[PDB]
């Protein structure tokens, strides 16, 4: 079965280019259907940005038509997308996906509708550097506790740019967990907090660790979480 | 902004059914059968839920449905449930124009039980005072509506300075949740006796104190 | 005396598809059928002029060769006097022909994972192709009384659907490359001989 994954630089500079790739799996490329990009600025609306099959033809958003590359490596199995002088309108979950219709000849052929899509990769554009978030424990106490249930988290400190993504005990931990859209602190550094609601009675017993991944940089961060001393 | 115009938000009561529209111009819409609708969960990739104007890609449930009249798409949720509240887009081929999308519209499920601020307050864990930082967490969760006040005090004085509150957020279980810290130097959270978070909502407050050991 | 270029055809990376047959013109060359006849690498090797081996002392003013991809089934359609989709929307022989119709299994090269949608072949048509006629439109066939204005709809269909090959498929679903080589002789000097 198919699969879609963008890869790409978490942060760019204002006015150099914004190169993501996207690497299928599962169905050669070449073999059929148009494959497109799709972009969301965060908390706004989808904006189509172009398509491309096999052969190397293309089509793509009046708006963006002169700073638009998409490009197709057959042999590798992936399609690219590079966007040039970009600005802070180009900040946006970028995603890939393929079209419903196989045949690459129909009437509106990669612009109509788009059937598997990527779980997206966020560009910000900024004159600023990339930071590697800290993670500090948020120990369970006996103030936090509430009968039978009790929470405990992670703290995730001065990180830049966006996103970080937590997971609990390898994806163990799945239920109870919230966490928490990041502020932006004045340094200009995010930071994000999660936590979980566990039983009380396991606290010494039990293992708990975050999974704290920030692909801007290279980081994954696990922190194991003890009751206080 | 958009060239597909669909109404900012709609919203409908649990079991019954409600109705998004897509307006476009002839030359979209009213031009071509090839009309798109997707369903975004907060934080999670657009889902196609309708291709073609009506067409239902598989594992879509039978209640959702679309349709169209001249220049106006529609998709139609009947038996609403609580899984339905998300963001919708709507979409289709313009000519010249390539694959335009619409602004997205907001559906709400509208059974509200109102509900209280859970508040968890974490004092600055042991590591970051090493590291000559300290934290102040204040987590807010499972509140109806998302609606919210923060305000921090120090001992029994108020403290306005390195409060940094995230705007609500929707949750799974469609109930708000908001988070606010205070930033600290560590000497200021050894000098005061208390800190504490106070969250307002609908009138009552819930307050969480934490003290340095 | 230079060989006759069948290479390129019979040998070629890419083959269309039926409903965009591809013609190319053989002259002013030798070539010996007898190799193509005893391949046996084909599956499929019928004439309707003259047995291959007499052909070889045969010549010709020229040499049209056709290619195209087409499923297991509908190569005996390949034939003069034959219906079918392919044979009446795609590609027709005329029941005069003098040529032969040759083909192979490409499941090991058209045949892909999730189906190859690049070969296409002609759902609708309103008329039965003529022998050796070519369409390649792409308008929008109208199956009923509402008008079609050019637009996919409800009984307006896109005149061209596709084989979606793949390696799991039944021999008769399975994509068939076929070359027909149709021998001309006109009030000229011949240029292909054996
Ligand atoms: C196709 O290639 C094979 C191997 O190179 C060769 O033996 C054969 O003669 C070629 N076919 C033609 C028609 O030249």
């Amino acid at each position: 079965q198919v699969q879609l994954q963008e890869s790409g630089p978490g942060l760019v500079k204002p006015s150099e280019t914004l190169s993501l790739t996207c690497t299928v799996s599962g169905y050669s490329i070449s073999s059929g259907y148009y494959w497109g990009w799709i972009r969301q600025p965060p908390g706004k609306g989808l904006e189509w940005i172009g398509s491309i099959y096999h052969s190397g033809s293309t089509y793509y958003n009046p708006s963006l038509k002169t700073r638009v590359t998409i490009s197709v490596d057959t042999s590798k199995n992936q399609f690219s997308l590079k966007l040039s002088s970009v600005t802070a309108a180009d900040t946006a979950v970028y995603y890939c996906a393929r079209a419903v219709v196989g045949i690459v000849v129909v009437p509106a052929a990669g612009r109509r509708a788009f059937d598997i899509w990527g779980q997206g990769t966020m560009v910000t554009v900024s004159s600023a550097s990339t930071k590697g978030p800290s993670v500090f424990p948020l120990a369970p106490s006996s103030k936090s506790t509430s009968g039978g249930t009790a929470a405990l988290g992670c703290l995730v400190k001065d990180y830049f740019p966006e996103p970080v993504t937590v997971s609990w005990n390898s994806g163990a931990l799945t239920s109870g967990v919230h966490t928490f859209p990041a502020v932006l602190q004045s340094s200009g550094l995010y930071s994000l907090s999660s936590v979980v609601t566990v039983p009380s009675s396991s606290l010494g017993t039990q293992t708990y660790i975050c999974n704290v991944n920030h692909k801007p940089s290279n980081t994954k961060v696990d922190k194991k979480v003890e009751p206080k001393s | 902004q958009s060239a597909l115009t669909q109404p900012p938000s709609a919203s409908g009561s649990p079991g019954q059914s409600v109705t998004i529209s897509c307006t476009g111009t002839s030359s979209d819409v009213g031009g071509y059968n090839y009309v798109s609708w997707y369903q975004q969960h907060p934080g999670k990739a657009p889902k196609l839920m309708i291709y073609e104007v009506s067409k239902r890609p598989s594992g879509v449930p039978d209640r959702f449905s679309g349709s169209k009249s001249g220049n106006t798409a529609s998709l139609t949720v009947s038996g609403l449930q609580a899984e339905d509240e998300a963001d919708y887009y709507c979409s289709s081929y313009a000519g010249s124009n390539n694959l335009v999308f619409g602004g997205g519209t907001k559906l709400t499920v509208l059974g509200q039980p109102k509900a209280a601020p859970s508040v968890t307050l974490f004092p600055p864990s042991s590591e970051e005072l090493q590291a000559n930082k300290a934290t102040l967490v204040c987590l807010i969760s499972d509140f109806y509506p998302g609606a919210v006040t923060v305000a921090w005090k120090a001992d029994s004085s108020p403290v306005k300075a390195g409060v940094e509150t995230t705007t609500p957020s929707k949750q799974s279980n469609n109930k708000y949740a908001a988070s606010s810290y205070l930033s600290l130097t560590p000497e200021q959270w050894k000098s005061h006796r208390s800190y504490s978070c106070q969250v307002t909502h609908e009138g009552s407050t819930v307050e969480k104190t934490v003290a340095p050991t | 005396t230079n060989l006759c270029p069948f290479g390129e055809v019979f040998n070629a990376t890419r083959f269309a598809s039926v409903y965009a047959w591809n013609r190319k013109r053989i002259s002013n060359c030798v070539a010996d059928y007898s190799v193509l006849y005893n391949s046996a690498s084909f599956s499929t090797f019928k004439c309707y002029g003259v047995s291959p081996t007499k052909l070889n002392d045969l010549c010709f003013t020229n040499v049209y060769a056709d290619s195209f991809v087409i499923r297991g089934d509908e190569v005996r359609q390949i034939a003069p006097g034959q219906t079918g989709k392919i044979a009446d929307y795609n590609y027709k022989l005329p029941d005069d022909f003098t040529g032969c119709v040759i083909a192979w299994n490409s499941n090991n090269l058209d045949s892909k994972v999730g189906g190859n949608y690049n070969y296409l072949y002609r759902l609708f048509r309103k008329s039965n192709l003529k022998p050796f006629e070519r369409d390649i439109s792409t308008e929008i066939y109208q199956a009923g009384s509402t008008p079609c204005n050019g637009v996919e709809g409800f009984n307006c269909y896109f005149p061209l659907q596709s084989y979606g090959f793949q390696p799991t498929n039944g021999v008769g679903y399975q994509p068939y490359r076929v070359v027909v080589l149709s021998f001309e002789l006109l009030h000229a000097p011949a240029t292909v001989c054996g």
